[PDB]
């Protein structure tokens, strides 16, 4: 008993149709579901009996299928529909779902808003050094966050997070943490953030000065 | 107002055991089958058990079979997972699902917000909370060296909503996470209207109220 999808992954236009499919192993009839979950919450369910919706569910979701091979279908594809969708087999054990199905969403590009951020003489106390840059509501996720310490380039002490996609805007934001000691960060003046974004037709540089 | 509140994660030792509850009410739990499906963490839903509305019949998912049992108490109008010899991942959000119709053969048509399950030898530690100060102006909270996940951050007692970013965890160097959480606010504000980030890591049981 195997379930399988495919694409694993797919970017689509506000507007678009959007279609994934799914093969079970052996004959399961009309036994299907389709669950979608939003990054951060629980799973709903959309179609089932291959092909009925669920209440309140809006009808630009549709299925279709029986035996082996079936469709979810997304019809107009909305902001709101960004997530990762599911089908599950129900007809008998086991009750196996498939790999999922991220799905992204459109969009024209956006730049970030960078911010810069120090740290606090309370962790300076606390014996080591924390700075964090912010790129805020930018498309693509593609971005580059070059750390500069005395305009030396940096290399091999950040970390980064990226925000799942807004469901409204359809935006991400990112977080770079540069970490390091408080004996090399009391050795400079000048920690900036360089950021490289495809909505940037230059880079833009953030910066502050102090100790 | 259909409600499956799970409990019982947390941290434990490989090799141990945990048993996850889950208190159904809205519907007539007595009448159906129930299911408990699980998520590791960035994988994919993963079905584990399942056991019909009079305990009739118990099905597992091979991965599991000898060493998890699904259980429930129709009086208690609860269902129940049993977990033992537990392995790095089994580490996972683990759901309970109510099944839309009478038959095990039947969608699960509403699901809890599950509880976290991480299965690790590294003690619980909590973490130290830092501002992050600075048109549009942006301030936020540095959550730093904390195990294990989850912890929570709202600003201003939840009256903050509009402008939140809260990032996802990142795993350091030392085994512990670290976590950010922002807000863009107008630069005008500052010095007139004050700004809180509040914080819960309960596997710790610390609530900070950092005040940027």
């Amino acid at each position: 008993i195997q379930m399988t999808q495919s694409p694993s992954s797919l970017s689509a236009s506000v507007g678009d149709r959007v279609t994934i499919t799914c093969r079970a192993s052996q004959g399961i009839r009309n036994y299907l579901a389709w669950y979608q979950q939003k990054p951060g919450k629980a799973p709903k369910l959309l179609i089932y009996a291959a092909s009925t919706l669920q209440s309140g569910v809006p009808s630009r979701f549709s299925g279709s299928g029986s035996g082996t091979d079936f469709t979810l279908t997304i019809s107009s594809l909305q902001p709101e529909d960004v997530a990762t969708y599911y089908c599950q087999r129900y007809n008998r054990a086991p009750y196996t779902f498939g790999q999922g199905t991220k799905v992204e969403i459109k969009r024209t590009v956006a730049a970030p808003s960078v911010f810069i951020f120090p740290p606090s003489d309370e962790q300076l106390k606390s014996g080591t050094a924390s700075v964090v840059c912010l790129l805020n509501n930018f498309y693509p996720r593609e971005a580059k966050v070059q750390w500069k310490v005395d305009n030396a380039l940096q290399s091999g002490n950040s970390q980064e997070s990226v925000t799942e996609q807004d469901s409204k805007d359809s935006t991400y934001s990112l977080s770079s943490t540069l970490t390091l000691s408080k004996a090399d960060y009391e050795k400079h003046k000048v920690y900036a953030c360089e950021v490289t974004h495809q909505g940037l037709s230059s880079p833009v540089t953030k910066s502050f000065n102090r100790g | 107002e259909v409600q499956l509140v799970e409990s019982g994660g947390g941290l434990v030792q490989p090799g141990r055991s945990l048993r996850l509850s889950c208190a159904a009410s809205g519907f007539t739990f007595d009448d159906y089958a129930m299911h408990w499906v699980r998520q590791a963490p960035g994988k994919g839903l993963e079905w584990v058990s399942a056991i019909t509305w009079n305990s009739g019949h118990i099905d597992y998912a091979d991965s599991v079979e000898g060493r998890f049992t699904i259980s429930r108490d129709n009086a208690k109008n609860s269902l129940y997972l049993q977990m033992n010899s537990l392995r790095a991942e089994d580490t996972a959000v683990y759901y309970c699902a109510k099944v839309s119709y009478l038959s095990t053969a039947s969608s699960l048509d509403y699901w809890g917000q599950g509880t976290l399950v991480t299965v690790s030898s590294a003690s619980t530690k909590g973490p130290s909370v830092f501002p992050l100060a600075p048109g549009t102006a942006a301030l936020g909270c540095l959550v730093k060296d904390y195990f294990p996940e989850p912890v929570t951050v709202s600003w201003n007692s939840g009256a903050l909503t509009s402008g939140v970013h809260t990032f996802p965890a990142v795993l350091q160097s030392s085994g512990l996470y670290s976590l950010s959480s922002v807000v863009t606010v107008p630069s005008s504000s500052l010095g007139t209207q004050t700004y809180i980030c509040n914080v819960n890591h309960k596997p710790s049981n610390t609530k900070v109220d950092k005040k940027v």
